[PDB]
């Protein structure tokens, strides 16, 4: 349709591309917009800076919220905190005054402002952590704080949660980029993988399959496969299952089972619990799709997961009891 | 015729190279004497003459008058001949100029004697004259009338294919398509190609990409050659027949050097006991070749890495030096396989067509696989050179693929099966399969891949005395080319509906396979996302 004015037609196209997982295509399309149209309206300029910071397009050069966020990210990447803090303060003031100038009267309008302020606060916490040095305990307490607040955001909309997850992913990628080779790099990589998998489930529960695939792509970009498969292979199988690729998901999960039952060796309780989860998922998938009679799938997967969980329950951890209950 | 055909072809060569009045007078005298003293002298070598002077109407008034005089002589004064009735009935129409009204009416009387030909009858007539003549240039008018017949009678192509559903492998439309393709391949390196290529392209443009429900292309061959090779029970006799036939075909060209070498080779083979035995056997068949030929009655020099691949826009030199190096060595034994040097030195196609024959001749007399090991190593080196990243011209690859195809059909002297026959040389067929993939020869590549997989399975079985992933990783480790990807590419480019899933389609995590499956299933929405991601 071309009857829609270009003031909002381009914004709708860009938003659709952002929600469709297309980043390089959006960047090239916006470059073509810059080529064909010289002047920039505030709306498309804001979308340009949003895609610039979201895609880590650092080559591209009052200010809007996305412009301030991109400037703060660049200042953090340049080890400049004075302009980083000034930009965040300006963004907070601009957002507060813009929110309070209107008539309000609607709770739903507060959610975008609260999400933007939360993103600014998280960037402030990251700047404080990255001010002088990074430690494993500080990274762990930051991640657990983020997970606890995301638990508080379970009932929130995905539209109001996606920018938070995107900013967290960008922050973790910056930390990985500017981390010297040591044991801290492995901890940051593990935290990044855990964040990406939680983003995968978060987007999966909202009937979205593009962002989870992008998260799995980043996981495969950083992490590498080995003899002992991690939990992100299982998350990849779940993503492919959500993508209606049942055959591929089943083949991947069966390969994971074949690797685990052949090279388990009781190496890790986390591997034991993800083996139980994989067996339970495989049994449920077989039961739902009915490619085999229940006689063999039940014995092969369900009782196997039950006995695996019950044979090593000497710790009585919550992460083990919930898995046993689910099995 | 022999002298009659030699003089008529020399005269038509002089006419086509543009004394023209003298040449027309001489050809009129020779055809008058042929039709006066004989009834079948012009039964075969007439269609060229007829179809050649038609474009000469747009010339000087003397040329036009002579052209019309000869045409009215041939279509009126010789239309009563019983033997020439079929020849005059089977020739291209002349819709060129209005001044040919007499020719048009006299042509349509015999052509439509039994009634008005339908579309199917027009197709059958076009195919009959297509195989009757080997010169596509003279068939331009036939292509034009075929185009008009298809355009005007588009309604008649529905019930023809409806009745052809029972036997789709003998489709008339696909037979015409391959016939036009063969004619274009014949006229790919001949004068006036821009007109014949346009005509055949327009003829194929008058018919859309109709699903013929067939995947294989069958190249129709004349029954005389097949029956002659069927009744030839000796490989020596078969080699003599194919060589003498090619010599006759290459004896009627405009170049004088090629025909001088051809006639010398004719006397060379016909003067030997092999030629005498050939004529003994050949003396029962009803072929005018008898009348045409009646008056005419070591390892040190082959080991060189540069000799096998001197391929920098030098395909002709490479084949010429290979044939010369093979013939000068002591491996060749047959007189016909030894005395062909002077003629093959100047003919490019002869080296290509005789290289498999000389290879088989040398390998027949090989002892202790002395030639077998050297040839296998050199051929494998050639294929590795082609697979190098080296930008070799496709004529060399298709030449070696033709050699491999011919050698695969040769029976092993020792007891064995077709599986042993396919391993005449010590080669691994995965590289040849990838070469055929680069040459768009998907069927040969798939067959070679199956042969290589069978060889690997047999080798593993005898070593012990093996899934597709295991074979793919083994090939990647040793050869460097993955069999699973090669098979996926073959099964994708071949167009078969459900063949990519067997190699890993829908069950492979690799993005390349996922993209191929997405494009195969027309799932463009997720395909674009995966391409960006
Ligand atoms: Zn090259």
């Amino acid at each position: 349709e071309t009857a829609i004015p270009s003031s909002t037609r381009q914004a709708g196209i860009i938003q659709a591309l952002q929600n469709l997982g297309l980043c390089h295509i959006l960047s090239v399309y916006l470059k073509g917009l810059d080529y064909e149209n010289k002047d920039w309206c505030p709306e498309l300029e804001e979308l340009h800076y949003q895609a610039a910071w979201r895609n880590m397009q650092w080559d591209h050069c009052g200010t809007s919220y996305h412009e301030s966020l991109y400037n703060a990210l660049q200042s953090l990447r340049d080890r400049e905190f004075s302009t980083f803090y000034e930009s965040l303060k300006y963004a907070r003031v601009k957002e507060v005054e813009e929110m309070c100038k209107r008539s309000l009267e609607s709770v739903y309008s507060l959610y975008p402002t609260l999400s933007r302020l939360q993103a600014i606060g998280e960037l402030e916490s990251i700047g404080e952590l990255f001010s002088r040095s990074v430690t494993h305990r500080q990274l762990s307490e930051v991640y657990i704080k983020w997970q606890k607040h995301s638990q508080l955001l379970k009932d929130s909309d995905f539209s109001f949660q996606e920018p938070i997850m995107a900013l967290r992913t960008v922050i973790l990628e910056i930390l990985m980029e500017k981390e010297m080779d040591n044991s801290q790099r492995e901890c940051i990589k593990d935290i990044l993988t855990k964040h990406l998998v939680e983003l995968s489930i978060l987007a999966r529960t909202f009937k979205n399959t593009q962002l989870p695939e992008r998260a799995i792509f980043q996981i495969k970009q950083y992490n590498s496969v080995s003899c002992g498969v991690s939990e992100w292979q299982l998350e990849e199988a779940q993503v492919f299952w959500a993508k209606k690729e049942q055959s591929l998901a089943l083949s991947i999960l069966k390969q994971m089972i074949k690797k685990l039952d052949a090279s388990c060796a009781a190496n890790n309780p986390s591997l034991k619990l993800t083996y139980t989860e994989c067996l339970r998922v495989c049994g449920n998938w077989l039961a739902e799709t009915c490619l085999e009679n229940p006689a063999v799938i039940m014995q092969t997967y369900l009782e196997k997961a039950v006995e695996v969980a019950g044979n090593y329950d000497g710790e009585s951890s919550d992460e083990l009891r919930n898995g046993k209950m689910k099995a | 015729a022999f002298v009659l055909r030699d003089v008529i072809y020399t005269l038509i060569h002089y006419i086509n190279q543009r004394s023209f009045s003298l040449c027309c007078d001489l050809l009129s005298q020779v055809c008058q004497t042929a039709v006066t003293y004989c009834k079948d002298a012009l039964e075969n070598h007439l269609h060229v003459i007829v179809g050649t002077l038609i474009p000469l109407v747009y010339e000087q008034v003397e040329v036009q008058k002579q052209v019309l005089d000869l045409l009215k002589y041939l279509v009126i004064d010789n239309k009563d001949n019983e033997n020439l009735y079929i020849t005059i009935k089977l020739l291209d129409p002349f819709p060129d100029h209005v001044v040919f009204k007499d020719l048009r009416i006299t042509q349509q009387k015999i052509k439509y004697s039994r009634g008005p030909f339908s579309l199917l009858e027009e197709i059958n007539h076009f195919l009959s004259v297509s195989v009757y003549d080997a010169l596509p240039l003279t068939r331009l008018e036939g292509l034009k009338d075929l185009r008009r017949q298809l355009e005007l009678h588009k309604d008649q192509m529905v019930d023809i294919m409806r009745a052809s559903q029972d036997n789709p492998q003998d489709g008339i439309m696909v037979k015409l398509v391959v016939n036009l393709l063969q004619l274009s391949k014949m006229a790919i390196n001949h004068t006036g190609e821009k007109e014949v290529l346009e005509a055949v392209g327009s003829c194929l443009g008058e018919v859309g990409p109709i699903d013929f429900s067939t995947i294989a292309i069958q190249h129709s061959k004349d029954a005389s050659y097949t029956k002659a090779l069927k009744l030839f029970e000796d490989k020596e006799l078969q080699w003599t027949f194919i060589m003498l036939t090619y010599l006759n075909n290459t004896l009627v060209e405009d170049c004088v050097k090629v025909r001088s070498a051809a006639v010398t080779c004719l006397k060379n083979i016909l003067a030997t006991k092999t030629g005498h035995s050939f004529w003994e056997i050949y003396k029962m068949t009803t072929d005018p070749m008898l009348a045409y030929l009646q008056p005419f009655r070591p390892f040190e020099g082959l080991d060189d890495i540069n000799l096998w691949i001197p391929l920098s826009e030098n395909h002709d030199i490479w084949i010429k030096t290979l044939t010369c190096a093979f013939l000068d060595s002591g491996g060749t034994k047959c007189e016909i396989l030894q005395l062909l040097k002077p003629m093959c030195e100047v003919k490019t196609d002869f080296c290509q067509t005789v290289l498999p024959y000389l290879i088989h001749d040398i390998l027949l007399q090989d002892t202790n696989e002395s030639w077998r090991n050297l040839l296998s190593t050199h051929v494998q080196g050639f294929f590795t050179s082609c697979l190098r990243h080296c930008c070799l011209d496709k004529k060399s690859q298709r030449t070696m693929l033709a050699v491999v195809d011919y050698m695969r059909r040769q029976k092993r002297p020792s007891s064995g099966t077709i599986f042993n026959d396919a391993f005449w040389l010590d080669l691994n067929y995965l590289e040849v399969a990838k070469v055929a993939q680069s040459c768009a020869a998907h069927f040969t590549a798939l067959l070679y891949a199956e042969i290589y997989a069978d060889k690997k399975s047999m080798d593993d079985q005898e070593k012990r005395s093996t899934t597709i992933s295991s074979l793919s990783e083994k090939s990647k480790e040793e050869t460097g080319i993955s069999l699973q990807d090669l098979l996926l590419e073959i099964y994708r480019s071949i167009g078969e509906p459900d063949s990519l899933y067997g190699c890993g389609g829908g069950k492979m995590l690799q993005p390349i396979t996922r993209l191929r499956t997405y494009e195969h299933e027309a799932m463009w929405g997720k395909a674009l996302v995966t391409y960006d991601l």
